[PDB]
Formats: C-alpha cells, structure tokens, sequence
C-alpha cells in the first residue's frame, strides 16, 4: 500500500482564488514560518554549560582503555592474545614472559588509540574482563605520541579509573 | 504577578548565592546564576549541586575548585578535575551520589584523581616495556692472547 | 616595568585570540558529521565564542576531521598553508590523528601530522561531541599559555 | 520494504509516498512523509516486542 | 525469579500519532483584504 | 563646507583602520598563501576569461528606465505649480511609457534568463 | 521450520527460477554456458565473454524477463583461473521483483563492450572497475580514473597488489609542497593465518584430485 | 535558511542518546551482527523510545 | 564642530560591533542555542573580543590581486556607511539637507560598487561570480527604490528628511503607504545583502562571495560596514514609515521613541535572517521586475493624482 504524496488541484471558488491571491499578495504562510520561528524564539536553549555541566551517558559507553586487576591486586590479563586476534585495527600488539611467579602478563600490551576504532570488541573478547573500554570520553592531548598508551599507562588508566567501571561492570555484567 | 515572582526569583538569586560577591563569582566564572542544593562536595574542593526540578542534561552540574595539586584553576578549568566516584554521578550514569552509597574502596586505586597531564611536564611518553632481545657478544677483557 | 606592561598586551592579544577563534567549514567523514553535532542546540558552539567561516581567508583553527587521502592530501596542505597566521590544527577521530581504522590502506595517509602540523589531538572514533568540545577549551587554554609579544620582549 | 520485505518487516504495516513529477520538491515531500511513516513503524514496533533471547 | 526485560506496558504504549496536524489559522481573504483599505483610507483622511 | 569636514573625517578614520590592519598585526607571505582560492584546489588559471551575461537584455533596460526616473525626480516640486492639470496628464504619460516599454519587453520575452 | 534457529527456504521460488534458468538458456544458446541457482534462492546466468551487450539488451527487452535495473558491476578476480577476472553484473525486475545475475571471464588484457549503452548505470561503475582491478573495456564514452589517485599507477584491488600500497606521500618544507616517497610502514600488516586446518564442510569440498 | 538544521538536531541527539543507551557508543555502535543483535536493550529504553516517538 | 562629528562616528561602531553579539546571540535564541555567553557577562565582551582579534590578524594581499585596487574598495564600503550616518533627521540632524533622501540614494549607489570592486580586485572566481551577483543585485532594487522613495515623500512635501517629522506628525506615515511599506522594507532587505538577498556574500553557494580573498582588517572595515548600513537604512525606514513626535523643548523625547522604533525593526533584520531560505538572483531580478516594478507604478500613479484628489497637495516649506 501506498500514498500519493503531491497532488492536490486547487478549487477555483471566488473565495478559494481570493485566499490564494490574498496569501500571494500579502505574505501569509510567508510569515508563518516567521510567526512561528518567534514563538520557538522564547522557548528556553538546551544547551548544557561545558564542563561545569556534561552531558548523559549510559554505563555500556566507550572511551580509553584502562587495564584493571583483581582485589587482590593482580592484573585480570593473562596474554591469551584474544583482544589482539579480534582488534579489527590491530591496536594491540602483545608480548609474553613466564617472570618468576603467578604473575606473567605481557612483556608489551600497547594499544593503539590513533590506529584503535573504539569498537570495544576486545572488552567482550576477554575471557577475565581485564581489559575494558573506560567510561571516560576525555583524554585528549596535544602530542601524537601521547594518543598511545603503554602497558604501564593501561595499568595506572586502571588504577585511575577504577571505581566507575567496578560499578559499570557491577551493572551490566548480566546485560553481556 | 508572576512578572514580579521571576524579579524575585533574581533577587533570591543574589541572595542565595552568597551575597554579591559569590554571585559576581558564579557569573563571571561559572557562567550561570542558578542555584542547586548541595549534593556534596570532594576531598578537591569541587562544589556539586543537583536541581532535579529542570529539565534533563541540567539537573546535576558542577562547580569547579580553585585549586588542585598546585594547579590553580579559579579561572580556567576543563571537564577532568572531576573524579572517579564522581565523574558517572555528573555524567548521571547512575542516579546515586557517592555520598549515599561509595564505591568498593582497595588498595590500588589513586587517592589523588589527576586530569591531562598533557602540555605540563608530567605528561607521559611512550617508552619500550621490552627487555633487550640480540645482545652482543661482549669482547674480551684480556689484552692480545 | 617593561616585562609588566608586555604581560599585560600579552593578555589582551590571547584573550582575543581564544574567545574569538573561527573554527574551518572543513568536513571529510563520520568526525565531520559528530563535529556539527555539538554545534547543535546541545552543546552550542557559538556559545564559546565561535562562528563558521569557509574559506582559508577567513578562519582561525583547522579542524581536520575525516579519513586523509592521498588525493585529498594536495588540498589540505594548500587549504591549511592559504590561511594567515595565527593559526592552529586540530586532529578529530583516530583517523585524522594517524592511519585510523584505514592506517594500512593504500589510499590512507597515516596522519594528518604527515602533512599538516598540529596542535592537539582529539581522541576518540567518532570523539563524542564533549570530547573535541573539551579539544577547542584545550586550545583555548594552549592560546592562553604563550609568550609571544614576552619572548619578543626578551629576544 | 514492500516488494522483498526482509527480517520481520512482512508483519509491520505502513505507507510508503510516491511522487507525481519526478523534482526535487516531491523527493522532499516524500522524504517527510517517511519519516512519518517511519514513526508509525516505531509504534507498531514498540507494541510488537516478542520475548526470547537476542 | 521470572524473566524480566525491557517490554511495552501490559496495556501497551499509547497511540503515537504520525499524520499532519497543521492549524488553520488566520482569516478570510475578503476581511484581510477589507482590513487593508479600511486602514489605509484613514491613512488619507 | 561642513560636508566636507565629515568627508574628511570619514575617509581619513577608514584609512587609519586599513593602516594599523596591514602593519601592526605581523607580515609572513610563503606564495601558496598569496595565491587564490579554488576551494582548496588549483584554478584552471584565468579569472579573466569573459565571464559572458546570460541577463544581458534586462542590464540596457535598466539604463533606459533608472535613466528615465530622473525624468520624474522632480515630481513633489512639479505638484506646487498653478498647472496640475496639464501636470497629471504629462507625469502620468511617463508612468504609462514607462509601463508600456516594461509591458512590450515583457510580452517578447526578455526579462526572463536568455539562453 | 520447527528448529528456530536455521533459516527457512523458499522452494516455491527456488524452482521458479531455476525454471527461468532454462527458460534464459533456449533463448540464448549461444552465449549461456551453465546457469546455476544456489540454495538460497539465488538464480545466476553465466554468459560469454563477447556476448556481453547482446543478454543485457535481452534482460532489459523481453517481456518475460524485463530486468530493467544495473544493480551493481564486481569484477572478482580470482589468480587461479587463466583469465583471473569474472565480471558479473547484478539487475533487478521491478516487474517480477526477482534478481539475476549474468558474469563472464575476462583477463587483464581481453576488452569487452562496454554496457553503457544498455544500462546508463554502467557508466560510472565502469570508471570504478578499470581503477580498481584495470579490465580495460572497448568504446567506452569516458573511461578514466574516478577512484584513484590523480596518477596513482596499478590498480589496487588486484591480488599482486599489496594492501599497504607501493608508495606513501608526506610534506616537505624544502620544496614547500607535498611529495611521495617508498611506503614504509611504521607497523607492518601481521599476517593471521588462522584459517581452521579441518574441514569445515563436507558438501561443498572438492572431489579428489 | 540554517534554523531548520537546529530545529531536529536536537532531536536527532536523542536518537543518539537511546543509540549510546543500547550499544557502547554514539555513533559507531557495531551492533547488528550476523545472527542477530550483540546484546539486549536496557531496561526503560523502550518507554524513552515511546516518549520520544 | 569635530566634537559633534566624532559623537556621531564613534558610538556607530560600538552599535556595529554589538550587532555581531545580537547576530550571534539572539539568532541562537530563536535557533535552541544559547548564543555567546562565554565572554563577559552574557557575551557583551565578544563584540570586543571580535574586534582585536581581526586587527591583530595577518592581512593578505593575493598574489594576482591588484593592490591599489584591492585596498580603495574596502576604505569606499566603510566611509561611505560611516558617513550614510550624518543626514537623517535624528531629532537635530548634523547637516540639513534639501535633497536628503537624494544624497541617501546616491551614495547607496557607490556603497555597492565597493562590493562591487572588490570581487575582481581578489582575482578570482568565487570573488568574480560573487561581484557579478551584486551587478544583479543592484539591477533589481535601484530600478524600483526610486520609485518608492518618490511616493511615500511625495505627500511630505520635498526631498528634505526634516520635513518627515512635521509630515508624519499626528498618525503613523505606514497608515498612509502601508503597501509602499510592504514594498520598501523587502527591498532594502535586498540592498543590506542579507539573508534572503545575500547573493553577494552567498555562503553556501560560492564560499563567501566578495570576501574570499579578504582577510583580518579588510574584513573588519567591511564587517562594520554592511552592518553600518542595515541599521542606518533601517534608521532610515524608521523615519519613513514611523516617525515619532518631537518636541523642540525637550528633543531627547525623540531619541528614545526613534531608537527603539529603528531597534524593533533591526529585530526584524535579525528575525528574517533565520527564518527564510536564499532567493536564488535569477528570481531576484525576475520578482523585482515581474510583480515588483509594475506594481510599484500603480500606486505611484495613486500617490501623485491623490494629492490632487483631495487637495492635500503638502507644502515644500
Ligand atoms: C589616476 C592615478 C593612477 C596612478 C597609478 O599609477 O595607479 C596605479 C594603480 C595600481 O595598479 P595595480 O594594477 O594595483 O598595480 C600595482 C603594482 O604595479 C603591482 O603590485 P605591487 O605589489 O607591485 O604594488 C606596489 C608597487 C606599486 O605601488 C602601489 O601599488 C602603491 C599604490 C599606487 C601608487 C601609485 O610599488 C612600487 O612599484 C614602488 C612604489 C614606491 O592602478 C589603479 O587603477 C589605481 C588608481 C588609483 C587612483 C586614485 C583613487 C582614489
Ligand atoms: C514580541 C512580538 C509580538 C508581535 C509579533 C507580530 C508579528 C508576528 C505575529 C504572529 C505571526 C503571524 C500569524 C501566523 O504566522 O499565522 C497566523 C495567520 C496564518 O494565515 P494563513 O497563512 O493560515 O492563511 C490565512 C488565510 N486563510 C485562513 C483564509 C487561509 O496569519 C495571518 O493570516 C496574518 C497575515 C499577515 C500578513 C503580513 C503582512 C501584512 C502585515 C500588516 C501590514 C504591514
Ligand atoms: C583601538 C584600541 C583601543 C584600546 C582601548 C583599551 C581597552 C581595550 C580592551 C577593553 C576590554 C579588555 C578585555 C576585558 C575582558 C577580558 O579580557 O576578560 C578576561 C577574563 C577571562 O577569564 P577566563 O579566561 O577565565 O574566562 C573564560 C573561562 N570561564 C568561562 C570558565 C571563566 O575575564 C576577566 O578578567 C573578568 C573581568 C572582565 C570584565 C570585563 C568588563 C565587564 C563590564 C563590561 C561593561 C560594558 C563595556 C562595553
Ligand atoms: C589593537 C591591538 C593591541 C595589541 C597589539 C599587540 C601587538 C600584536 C602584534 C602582532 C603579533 C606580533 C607581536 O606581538 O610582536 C611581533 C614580534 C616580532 O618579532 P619576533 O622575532 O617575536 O617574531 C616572531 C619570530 N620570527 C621573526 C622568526 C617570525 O613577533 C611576536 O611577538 C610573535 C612571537
Ligand atoms: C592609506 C592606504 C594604505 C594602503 C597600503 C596599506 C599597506 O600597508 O599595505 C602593505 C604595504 C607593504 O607593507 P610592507 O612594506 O610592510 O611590506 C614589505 C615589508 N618588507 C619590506 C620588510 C619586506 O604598505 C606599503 O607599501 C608605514
Ligand atoms: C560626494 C559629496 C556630495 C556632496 C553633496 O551631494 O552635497 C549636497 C549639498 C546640497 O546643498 P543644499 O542644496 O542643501 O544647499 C546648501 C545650503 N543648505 C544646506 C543650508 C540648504 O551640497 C552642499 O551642501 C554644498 C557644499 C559643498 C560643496 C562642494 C562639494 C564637493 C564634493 C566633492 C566630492
Ligand atoms: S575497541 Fe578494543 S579491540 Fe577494537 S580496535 Fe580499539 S582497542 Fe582494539
Ligand atoms: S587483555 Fe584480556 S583478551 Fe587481551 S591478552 Fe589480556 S586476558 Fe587476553
Ligand atoms: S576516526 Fe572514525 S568516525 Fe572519524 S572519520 Fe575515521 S572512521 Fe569516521
């Protein structure tokens, strides 16, 4: 089924023609997008106040990269290079060493923001959550080589923000 | 009436904003006049307010410290002083406050929330988190056999 | 004192700068689209102080936001290089900060940086439009923190 | 939509306009009208939620 | 526990509107034209 | 001449902008940037080809008819005169030559764009 | 189907166009080699090479057929066969409101004529495909590059062209303009071989050879 | 004339809003795979969806 | 003298430069935006904030571009709409002036031709179509404004822009020539090049018309001049149509009835300037020649032998 969408002739009545003449003449519908465009005028903006006042989110958001760890304090990841394998930019690239003792995690764990998509798959891709796509939106800088993290940075992003996603998690650990 | 109910909506605005001196604060810094009830306040100094009576994206805001880690701030700010507890509280993530119910505290998190390093000497630099791979053969101490 | 007065010139000439900066009608991909997302009644551009102006002639800061490309590559750099100094560049996307989704591709040049200098690096793809709206109050905040009139004085 | 409906749009039901001259102001007209219809289809999709797994 | 997701009310949503429901306003082409010369000729008086 | 101290002024106060606007705000030309704009690429290299009018008919008519006002111009002078009589019938003789010259450009096409 | 989980068929339709197939096959002798209909209902015409123009003109012309739409223009190219490159074009029949596809072989040197006449579509999807995998065809209004870089040499979705490119470009100061240069990755292209060493469908392997 | 632009933009954002509600980001959501949808719809996201609508 | 000269200069270009906040500000309003408030209290520091920031900008000269010719054009658009400011009967007008609206005419001629000017003086195409536009442009108005500047003064008496307050004096002149109104204030919107008539600028067609190769300071005297001339031609409109009383013992009473009368209609500037798509100038010219000057005769032709009708003919002095 169908509607026909421009076809309307109009009615050649002394009163039809006089109002297509008087809204020729005298712009009236002309000046219905002006009457109206006054009475959006008072209606109050929907601008929030940046930064003083941000804008909602919800908790399954994407942002930085922040390597957590377990209460204990052990870092989640254990290099079986499934974030690496699934990143369809090849942001990660991974690097194993058994140490001394339980605690051989990566010889190298770099993502790479600038080449990353922010597509979050390696966050469900990692079968202990250790690595995780942050709630926070703002970590811009002014440098090329700042836009990449390092093991380490991953680690103290994960240390840094670390209450936010220990409750996003909390929240939506049944939802995936 | 109401014409006069709004006039003194402003003049409880002055008044309730500390006088005419946290009002010319809020304006010429804060950007706004509205006043909010207390819903805490960090160990930063940042001031939180929360004015569920308007309309959605502004009933949670922030006023910002003066100072954090020696980095004054009463002018100019940026949206990362805040800090974890808080910052899904401003974003409204959640419809909790920290205050009401705080986060699961442990060892390893900061106690002091940084914001972009970035320009300032305490930004990071990419580094090598690998060992040497090809070492060389180191020569011989002893002289000629 | 020499120094104070300087300072004090130094103050009138960056606020100017900051406060009416005119960001380039320069649109390429998916950050293009996000980037006038928060000139959007949302988040109001025009409330920190800026207008969209087209041609090199006009504006302020270089918004690069899209996927470079070898083709696009001789436009920009003549587009950038036709517009007076002062100057400044901003990276929207992961893609125009370097390589992107598309770093390995033959048609992609890895980094608007390859061509073009660069003031900050907005993260994200697509940043949400907070975050490059935080990337212009960073360059506002760079803007404030120069010397130039100073260091002239000093020179 | 219509002539090869696809995933579970054969049980949605709504109207899509067709122009009369082929110009820029019906492809407009047409463009609006779908969005109206597009609401309706958010109505009958609302209402049509099944339960199951995703 | 029963399974619990995000479904329309039991009763449903209410009815969403979609048609076109612009307002006839303003008045008649004779009265506006009426009104015309009516002020203008006290312009010239 | 009080006109021609406001003239002064006027045109002096503008050149003082156009000074301090080429001067004081620094100078650093490298070519590319002194070259002119093809929305960001290279112009095929003219902007003196004849840019041929499409509108040409009308452009001559205006001179005829912005001529032919001046004609009238003296109109709120040419009411106070001891003949309005023979006044409204040669002033409204203009209005209707007028309208007949528009009227015949209108009937043979004209105004609208040629082609 | 009772299972919820497999995707139905249509076999109504999967006969009804394999009884098309036929029908197409009668008509042009000629040109037609095989026609095939998959199992998910999809009928495609295999024409020859030279017979380009004249199946198109037929798919457009019948009544029976009426395939007035040129959907699409691939080129796959497959570095097994001798000719590498099988065109296939993809129409539609608003009438009947069924697909059919109609392909050919062709190698990097062999031209074919062009189908613009036939479908006005064919215009730009030929400016694509001659930048992209570099299939010269014959008589063609305007064939030139419309994708590629103005003077990008090879074509790049060919199988010996690397997916990185041969050159990159960056700008110099010392001659004030862009400029290319050897493309010289700062992180290579890490090849996963992970394709699975098992079988993974006994219906569609090939037989012993 | 620009004002139409801003007029449903606003709205526009909104759809937005439910888009982040539902994936992980705004825009990019990489949410309809094959087989079906990555996750499922969080809760109170239809009666925005109806609200909106 | 010069005290008076400069009281009269100087507050325009304030007035100017805080028409750019009200652009940026109110069109937000009636846009959902919440315009500049960043700067200063409620963004009244912008208009500053513009005006430094496009001095200390770097002036281009094109390397193609004829530079005498480049830099006489921008000195003409800004003088001119400084001194469009001098004549207009503001309660004591500075100079009295027999032919007032011909000295407001003449000289709104020449402000065009540095628009006009400066499109080839850029040497370039976006700049060249953008010139061409205003030749139409000005095609379409002048051939009519004349016309209805003639008519509407024609019941005042003379040329002199004094006598409009005597004239109107009791009622509104818009009660008397309210389809001249409906004429004029549309046109001067097509002279102003704003919105719905910008095709000089043309931002979306052409990049920005006559200004592509303009760039800091040059900009600055031609921002200031363009808007210089929409608020003095509607200052202009103002005491056309609504001129208000004057008392000569108390002559402020004038200044703040005219003021707001000349700002009420700048809201208008504003109000179109959001709510309208672009003519495109085939139609311009098209209108203005079609609908607009045929009409525009009738009521000359009704405002001349209505004097004479009535025995209203006004007196010259
Ligand atoms: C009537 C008098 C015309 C006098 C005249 O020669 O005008 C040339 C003048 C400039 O021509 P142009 O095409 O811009 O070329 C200028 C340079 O030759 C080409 O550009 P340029 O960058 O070389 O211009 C600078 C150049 C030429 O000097 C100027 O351009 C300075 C201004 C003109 C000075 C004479 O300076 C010098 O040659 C050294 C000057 C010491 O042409 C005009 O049409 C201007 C007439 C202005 C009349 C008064 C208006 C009020
Ligand atoms: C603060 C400021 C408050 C005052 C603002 C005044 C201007 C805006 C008024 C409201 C907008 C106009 C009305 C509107 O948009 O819709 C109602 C209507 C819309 O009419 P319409 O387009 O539906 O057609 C009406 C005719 N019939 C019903 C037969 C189809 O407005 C009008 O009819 C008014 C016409 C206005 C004509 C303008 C030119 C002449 C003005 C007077 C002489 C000078
Ligand atoms: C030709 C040359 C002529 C030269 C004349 C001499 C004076 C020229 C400049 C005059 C204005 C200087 C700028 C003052 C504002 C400024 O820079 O503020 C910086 C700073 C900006 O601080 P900021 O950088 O923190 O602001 C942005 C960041 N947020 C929003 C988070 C706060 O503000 C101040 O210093 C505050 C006081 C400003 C007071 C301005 C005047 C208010 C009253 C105006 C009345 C109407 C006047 C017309
Ligand atoms: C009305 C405006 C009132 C305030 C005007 C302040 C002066 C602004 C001049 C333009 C910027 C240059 C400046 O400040 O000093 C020039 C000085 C000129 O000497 P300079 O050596 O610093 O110039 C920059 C360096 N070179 C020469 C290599 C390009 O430049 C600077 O201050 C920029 C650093
Ligand atoms: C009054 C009208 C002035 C018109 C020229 C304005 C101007 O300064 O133009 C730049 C031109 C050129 O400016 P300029 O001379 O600074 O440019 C060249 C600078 N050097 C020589 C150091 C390379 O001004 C005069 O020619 C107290
Ligand atoms: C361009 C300048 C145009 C000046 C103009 O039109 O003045 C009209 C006016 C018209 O004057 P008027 O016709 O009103 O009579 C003058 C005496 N009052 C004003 C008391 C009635 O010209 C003058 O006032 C004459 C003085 C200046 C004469 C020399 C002008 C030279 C202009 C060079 C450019
Ligand atoms: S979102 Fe995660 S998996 Fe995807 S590219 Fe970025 S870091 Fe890699
Ligand atoms: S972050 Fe997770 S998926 Fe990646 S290597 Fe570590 S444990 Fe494996
Ligand atoms: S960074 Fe992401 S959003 Fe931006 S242009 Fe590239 S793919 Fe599009």
């Amino acid at each position: 089924t169908y509607k026909f969408v421009n076809m309307r002739e109009p009615s050649m009545d002394m009163k039809s023609v006089t109002d297509r003449a008087a809204q020729t003449l005298l712009w009236t519908e002309l000046v219905r997008g002006l009457g109206m465009t006054l009475s959006y005028l008072f209606r109050e903006p929907a601008t929030i106040n940046y930064p003083f006042e941000k804008g909602p989110l919800s908790p399954r958001f994407r942002g930085e990269h922040a390597l957590r760890r377990y209460p204990s304090g052990e870092e989640r990841c254990i290099a079986c290079k499934l974030c690496e394998a699934v990143c369809p930019a090849q942001a990660i690239t991974i690097e194993a060493e058994p140490r001394a003792d339980g605690s051989r995690r990566t010889t190298r764990y770099d993502i790479d923001m600038t080449k990353c998509i922010y597509c979050g798959f390696c966050q469900e891709a990692c079968p202990v959550d250790a690595i995780v796509e942050g709630p926070n939106f703002e970590f811009s800088t002014e440098t090329h080589e700042e836009l990449l993290y390092n093991k380490e940075k991953l680690l103290n992003n994960g240390d840094k923000w670390e209450a936010e996603i220990a409750a996003n998690i909390q929240a939506d650990y049944l939802y995936r | 009436m109401e014409l006069v109910q709004v006039l003194r909506r402003g003049l409880q605005q002055v008044s309730g904003h500390g006088g005419l001196r946290g009002y010319l604060r809020v304006l010429f810094r804060a950007n706004d006049v509205r006043v909010g009830t207390l819903v805490g306040e960090d160990k930063y100094g940042n001031k939180y307010y929360e004015d569920n009576k308007q309309f959605f994206g502004r009933h949670r805001w922030v006023i910002y410290t003066t100072e954090m880690n020696g980095r004054d701030t009463f002018w100019d700010v940026d949206g990362s002083m805040v800090p974890p507890e808080w910052h899904r509280w401003l974003h409204c993530m959640t419809d909790d406050p920290p205050t009401t119910k705080p986060p699961t505290a442990r060892k390893y998190i900061w106690t002091n929330h940084k914001f972009n390093v970035s320009g300032t000497p305490q930004q990071y630099v990419p580094y090598s988190t690998t060992r040497k791979k090809i070492q060389e053969w180191v020569p011989p101490s002893t002289p000629y056999k | 004192r020499g120094e104070y007065v300087v300072a004090k010139l130094d103050d009138l000439v960056n606020w100017a700068r900051r406060s009416s900066l005119w960001p380039m009608t320069f649109g390429l991909a998916c950050c293009a689209v996000e980037m006038m997302h928060m000139a959007a009644p949302r988040y109001d551009m025009d409330r920190f102080g800026v207008v969209f102006r087209a041609s090199p002639r006009q504006s302020d800061v270089m918004i690069v936001a899209g996927t470079l490309t070898n083709k696009m590559a001789p436009a920009l750099r003549k587009v950038y290089d036709q517009m007076p100094e002062p100057r400044y560049v901003v990276s929207m996307g992961s893609c125009a900060n370097g390589g992107g989704y598309y770093h390995y591709s033959y048609s992609v040049v890895r980094g608007c940086d390859r061509i073009v200098p660069v003031d900050i690096y907005v993260p994200g793809c697509p940043p949400t439009a907070e975050a490059l709206l935080y990337g212009i109050l960073q360059l506002q905040r760079k803007i404030k923190r120069e010397k130039r009139l100073r260091i002239w004085y000093r020179r | 939509r219509k002539t090869q409906p696809y995933d579970v749009y054969d049980q949605v039901e709504f109207d899509v306009p067709i122009g009369s001259r082929g110009d820029c102001y019906d492809r407009y007209l047409c463009r609006v009208e779908e969005m109206r219809q597009s609401l309706r289809i958010i109505s009958q999709c609302l209402n049509k939620m099944p339960p199951g797994e995703i | 526990s029963k399974v619990k997701q995000d479904m329309p009310p039991p009763g449903g949503y209410g009815p969403i509107d979609y048609k076109r429901n612009l307002p006839r306003r303003g008045l008649s082409g004779y009265s506006m034209f009426a009104v015309g010369i009516g002020t203008l000729l006290f312009g010239y008086w | 001449m009080n006109i021609m101290l406001t003239l002064l002024t006027n045109v002096t106060l503008a050149s003082l902008l156009v000074l301090i606007a080429f001067w004081l705000p620094q100078l650093n030309a490298y070519s590319e940037k002194t070259s002119p704009y093809e929305c960001g690429f290279d112009p095929m290299g003219s902007a003196r080809l004849p840019f041929s009018m499409k509108f040409f008919l009308v452009a001559i008519t205006f001179l005829l008819f912005d001529l032919e006002i001046a004609l009238l111009l003296p109109l709120p002078w040419a009411s106070q005169t001891n003949n309005l009589k023979t006044m409204l019938t040669m002033a409204l003789f203009l209005l209707i030559l007028l309208a007949a010259s528009l009227a015949y450009e209108w009937t043979q096409k004209g105004l609208e764009w040629a082609e | 189907d009772t299972r919820p989980t497999i995707r139905p068929r249509n076999d109504v339709v999967h006969k009804q166009l394999s009884a098309f197939g036929q029908y197409v096959a009668e008509i042009l002798p000629k040109y037609v080699q095989q026609v095939q209909v998959s199992c998910f209902n999809e009928l495609e015409i295999f024409i020859h090479p030279d017979g380009v123009i004249p199946v198109l003109t037929f798919l457009r012309d019948h009544t029976n057929a009426q395939f007035k739409s040129l959907a699409d223009l691939t080129a796959v190219d497959v570095p097994t066969r001798q000719n590498r490159f099988e065109i296939v074009y993809n129409l539609l029949s608003l009438r009947f409101n069924s697909r059919i596809r109609v392909k050919t072989y062709t190698d990097e040197l062999t031209p074919i004529e062009s189908s613009v006449t036939v479908y006005k579509a064919a215009n730009w999807y030929e400016r694509e495909i001659w930048d992209m995998f570099g299939v010269f065809f014959a008589n063609h209004p305007d064939l030139r590059r419309i994708l590629t870089d103005y003077g990008f040499e090879g074509h790049p979705f060919r199988k010996d062209f690397p997916l990185s490119g041969y050159v990159e470009l960056r700008y110099d100061d010392e001659v004030k303009r862009v400029v290319a240069e050897p493309v010289e990755l700062a992180q290579e292209f890490r090849k996963f071989d992970l394709n699975s060493p098992w079988e993974a469908f006994p219906a569609y392997r090939q037989p012993p050879e | 004339a620009m004002t139409p632009f801003f007029w449903m933009f606003e709205e526009r954002e909104k759809m937005f809003e439910f888009y982040e509600r539902v994936s992980g980001a705004r825009m990019h959501a990489a949410y309809i795979r094959p087989g079906g949808v990555h996750q499922d719809l969080p809760l109170g996201l239809l009666d925005d969806i109806y609200e909106f609508s | 003298f010069m005290i008076n000269i400069l009281s009269l200069i100087i507050p325009i270009l304030l007035a100017v430069a805080f028409l750019t906040l009200v652009e940026r500000k109110v069109l937000g309003y009636m846009q959902l935006r919440k315009g500049p408030n960043v700067v200063g209290p409620y963004g009244l520091l912008q208009p500053i904030a513009d005006a430094l920031k496009l001095v200390t900008k770097e002036p281009l000269r094109p390397g193609t571009s004829s530079i005498s010719m480049f830099i006489i054009a921008p000195i003409l658009g800004l003088s001119l709409a400084l001194t469009m400011w001098v004549p207009l009967p503001m309660p004591y007008p500075l100079i009295n002036m027999n032919l007032g609206v011909l000295f407001m005419l003449a000289m709104s001629s020449l402000a065009v031709y540095s628009i006009l000017w400066s499109g080839w003086a850029s040497n370039s195409k976006y700049a060249l179509i953008g010139a061409l536009r205003a030749v139409a442009q000005t095609i379409s108005y002048e051939v009519t404004l004349a016309i209805i500047l003639l008519s509407v003064l024609l019941m005042n008496g003379s040329y002199t822009l004094s006598t409009l307050i005597t004239t109107q004096e009791h009622i509104w002149m818009i009660f008397t020539s309210w389809p001249l109104a409906m004429m004029w204030f549309i046109s001067t919107l097509a002279e102003t090049n704003r919105a719905p008539f910008d095709l000089t600028e043309g931002e979306s067609e052409l990049v920005s018309g006559f200004n592509v190769e303009y760039a800091a300071g040059p900009f600055a005297m031609f921002f200031m001049a363009e808007y210089a001339n929409i608020i003095m031609m509607n200052a202009f409109t103002a005491i056309l149509f609504l001129g208000a009383s004057h008392d000569p013992h108390t002559p402020e009473l004038y200044t703040i009835n005219f003021v707001l009368k000349t700002l009420a209609l700048t809201i208008t500037f504003l109000w179109i300037r959001a709510s309208y798509p672009r003519f495109r100038y085939d139609q311009l010219m098209h209108l203005l020649w079609k609908s607009f000057l045929p009409l525009t005769l009738a009521l000359c032709m009704w405002h001349i032998s209505l004097p004479i009708m009535t025995a209203s003919i006004p007196p010259q002095s």
